[PDB]
């Protein structure tokens, strides 16, 4: 289908970057969107092989490339806030052929300050035994704190593989400090197992987040680690009581 | 490629 | 050189043995590239031209989609047309339609095209402004009240000025190895004795494309088309034409005659003369 | 309804070498209806697996199909395309000729 | 607008058909399409039309007519999983169908029937430390809605539907913590 490069990035105000789109589907129509809330989708630039480039809707502060037929790049050369959102590349086969398919989305966030990305503290929380004996079934919570910016997944892994069922985890982040406008978040999640599930010691179960963090270009000075891309996780296993 | 729309283009 | 892409389809009833017979097929140029016909086992368009199979199947599907689409409105149209000019649902008709565009030797839109017929007469075509219709008859004329207000040619001009535009030149790109050569005519010339005072010259032009060419026997100069024989340009079968043009001369007189040829794929006219 | 009888002609694909393996072409153009019936002659006899082109048609809505096969010419052998059409009461028959 | 949707948000009870409509303004239009949206994904491709029909593919039903200028979306038996935004495309006749023009979209939200609603408030403890807790509230019915936190030092998330596939069981929840009893934590 549609693959996009990088899946996330934080850039500093005034920093450049290239977003990248491939297919291999031969096709000749190839389209880069931004989504923000309350706007919808809104086309910046779209490009049909053998022709030149067309601005969409909102072109300004952005450049588009297409070197050949299976690539298209989104460059912004000076990172500005008004940049962080979600972008989706989109392809079609051609003129007529106007079913388009959308590659997974790069989430950008513009910072004044990297100084202010810090990863999630993860934990997770044991199902309450007075829930096991009223309803026979196990709550496991997991909370991921004090991260920012809002660049997580959280997944639920069972016995060293993620699960897909018995989960759900907030659609969106709570801010820590609501009065402050670079407030770190917190996001919470749920699996729901038997209660025979749960009290089996065998089982393991695992919170996992994947965060997106700085990358290894980046300078830092501060004492904590880089912030970069990485997981964190906890624990726990199962038991009989 | 072909022309779409000859459902529409009915005599 | 100028291009062209265009498409061609033909409907025929067949009452009592069946689903009209359609048969479509495409072509740049003189070159054709797809086809479908209704009888076939695939019940696909079908690659003709090594360069189109390179397209993957979605475009297959498509094309198969759009192309049944057609051969649906024609099937629907044999009825409506027996009706509007009281014909028995005994006999075989025909429905006939072809469209395209051509493009400049700058590959920029030059003109499009979208005509109609019934039983191989004129019935409703497109103006070339690609807004206006003309009807040959009453029933044409509410064919294109009809038309007018489903924006019919609105719907081809779109198309005609750019989804035929584009593909054009995408298939010039992709098969230009053969769709953008010319091959000049290989020429040559043979005398027949007709008796012991005249002679035929014949001037032939073989293993030529594109098509178009022009072949003249002059006399010291002069054109002589009212004593030439000409035969229509033919295929060879291998994507190539021929052409002749002959002559009859007063024995011994053959160094007077002299055959031009004109092709695309000449740097300059030749002159032929006999030896 | 029209009614156009076909134009025929019938040639080789490349000039005729005798003993050389060649293509027979026989190019049925300006008819209307499109049912038409056409076989290449050896010595009389119809040649079986005879190809075709896909039906179209000229600016004028008369249709043009191409007939061919693989043949040898040699300096005895009679080759020929036999033609039936509505417009025709009984087979037109047009022999090759290597010349034209 | 050269195509109008069904402005939204869109709330249907678990069961019940969800309908969706667009009016577009071009007669010349050809290519029609709706995508599904979920939170956080891309836009996925689930119908197309091409002729004034009706097209069925499960429990999706897809009605369009050329002649009126509409096209529609009827979601049969919704299930919470059909939550997401819903937009309606066309293939853009003017530059010679060369792009797709979106509607706004609909957001569907399908509230799940709880058919034995248990409501409740557990306190869970943290597996690593044994001084950190956090409140669960679950097992309420669809109606129920949560307050937000009232003291800067308490976290309350939204709800949220959980499936349990393996059981024919669905249950909402919410969390609450903080640096606190339980028991009071989400009124």
């Amino acid at each position: 289908g549609v693959t996009q490069t990088p899946k996330f990035r934080v850039l500093k105000t005034g920093q450049s970057m290239t977003l990248q789109c491939a297919q291999d589907m031969n096709h000749n129509s190839m389209y880069w969107y931004r989504q923000d809330p309350g706007m919808g989708l809104r086309l910046i630039h779209y490009s049909r092989w053998g022709w030149e480039t067309a601005k969409g809707e909102v072109p300004d502060g952005y450049n588009v490339s297409r070197l050949k037929k299976q690539n298209f790049l989104l460059g912004l050369e000076s990172a500005a806030p008004s940049q962080t959102s979600v972008y989706f590349c989109a392809s079609s086969y051609g003129s007529g052929y106007n079913a388009q398919t959308f590659g997974p989305g790069t989430r950008l966030t513009v910072l004044e300050d990297l100084k202010n990305v810090f990863p999630p503290e993860v934990a997770v929380f044991e199902p309450s035994e007075a829930e096991i004996s009223h309803t026979q079934k196990a709550t496991l919570v997991c909370l991921a704190t004090g991260f920012y910016p809002d660049h997580v997944e959280l997944s639920w892994w069972v016995n060293g593989k993620e699960v897909h069922s018995g989960v759900c985890t907030d659609p969106q982040p709570l801010k820590e400090q609501p009065a402050l406008n670079d407030s770190r978040y917190a996001l919470s999640s749920r699996l729901r197992v038997s209660a025979t599930f749960w009290q089996d010691p065998r089982n393991h179960f695992r919170c996992q987040v994947q965060f997106y963090g700085l990358s290894e270009n980046d300078e830092w000075t501060q004492d904590r680690a880089k912030p970069v891309t990485q997981i964190v996780s906890a624990e726990a296993w199962g038991r009989a009581d | 490629s072909l022309a779409g729309g000859l459902d529409d283009m009915k005599a | 050189g100028s291009h062209s892409m265009r498409y061609f389809f033909t409907s025929v009833s067949r009452p009592g043995r069946g689903e009209p017979r359609f048969i479509a097929v495409g072509y740049v140029d003189d070159t054709q590239f797809v086809r479908f016909d209704s009888d076939a086992a695939s019940q696909r368009m079908e690659p003709r031209a090594p360069w189109i199979e390179q397209e993957g199947p979605e475009y297959w599907d498509g094309e198969t989609r759009k192309v049944k689409a057609h051969s649906q409105t024609h099937r629907v149209d044999l009825g409506t047309l027996r009706g509007y000019y009281n014909q028995s649902e005994a006999g075989s008709h025909t429905v006939q339609r072809m469209y395209g565009c051509d493009v400049g030797s700058d590959w920029r839109f030059l003109r499009g095209y979208h005509q109609y017929a019934y039983d191989g007469k004129d019935y409703i075509a497109l103006k070339e402004d690609l807004r206006s219709w003309t009807a040959a008859d009453m029933a044409a004329q509410t064919t294109k009240h009809k038309w007018e207000a489903a924006h019919v040619a609105e719907q081809l001009r779109a198309y005609l000025e750019g989804t035929c535009v584009e593909w054009l030149r995408r298939y010039l790109e992709n098969g230009k190895e053969t769709l953008q050569r010319t091959d000049a005519p290989k020429t040559h010339m043979t005398h027949h004795a007709v008796s012991d005072h005249e002679a035929t010259l014949r001037c032939w032009a073989l293993s030529f494309y594109p098509a178009e060419i022009t072949l003249t026997w002059q006399r010291d100069g002069e054109d002589q088309t009212q004593d030439t024989e000409l035969v229509e340009t033919r295929p060879a079968g291998d994507g190539t034409f021929q052409k002749w043009a002959a002559v009859v001369v007063p024995s011994g007189q053959e160094q007077r005659y002299t055959c031009h040829v004109q092709h695309e794929g000449l740097p300059k006219p030749l002159t032929l003369r006999w030896e | 309804m029209i009614q156009r009888t076909p134009k025929i002609q019938v040639y080789s694909r490349h000039p005729a070498e005798n003993g050389k393996s060649n293509f027979l072409n026989c190019y049925v153009s300006g008819f209307h209806p499109s049912d038409i019936e056409v076989d290449l002659l050896k010595n009389g006899e119809r040649i079986e697996k005879v190809e075709h082109s896909d039906l179209s048609f000229s600016k004028d809505w008369s249709f043009y199909l191409l007939y061919y096969t693989e043949f040898t010419p040699t300096e005895k052998d009679e080759y020929a395309c036999r033609v039936n059409h509505v417009t025709l009461s009984q087979p037109k028959i047009v022999k090759w000729d290597r010349d034209m | 607008k050269e195509v109008e949707q069904n402005s939204g948000p869109l709330s249907v009870p678990e069961g019940a058909i969800a309908s969706l409509n667009c009016t577009y303004s071009d007669r010349g239009s050809q290519s029609f399409f709706w995508y599904r949206q979920y939170s956080g994904k891309s836009p996925e491709l689930i119908m197309s039309i091409y002729e004034t029909s009706i097209k069925e593919d499960g429990r999706f039903t897809a009605q369009l007519n050329k002649a009126s200028q509409y096209v529609s979306l009827l979601i049969r038996d919704s299930q919470p999983s059909d939550s997401a935004t819903y937009l309606c495309a066309v293939g853009e006749r003017v530059g010679g169908y060369n792009k797709l023009i979106f509607g706004a979209g609909t957001r569907l939200t399908v509230k799940p029937n709880i058919q034995n609603p248990d409501p409740a408030v557990y306190q869970l403890r943290d597996s690593k430390s044994s001084d950190k807790s956090v409140c669960l509230f679950t097992d309420f019915d669809s109606q129920t809605n949560v307050s937000q936190s009232k003291d800067s030092d308490v976290y309350i998330t939204d709800k949220c539907v959980l499936d349990m596939r393996s059981m024919d069981f669905k249950s909402n929840s919410a969390v609450a913590w903080s640096n606190f009893a339980c028991a009071n934590a989400f009124n």
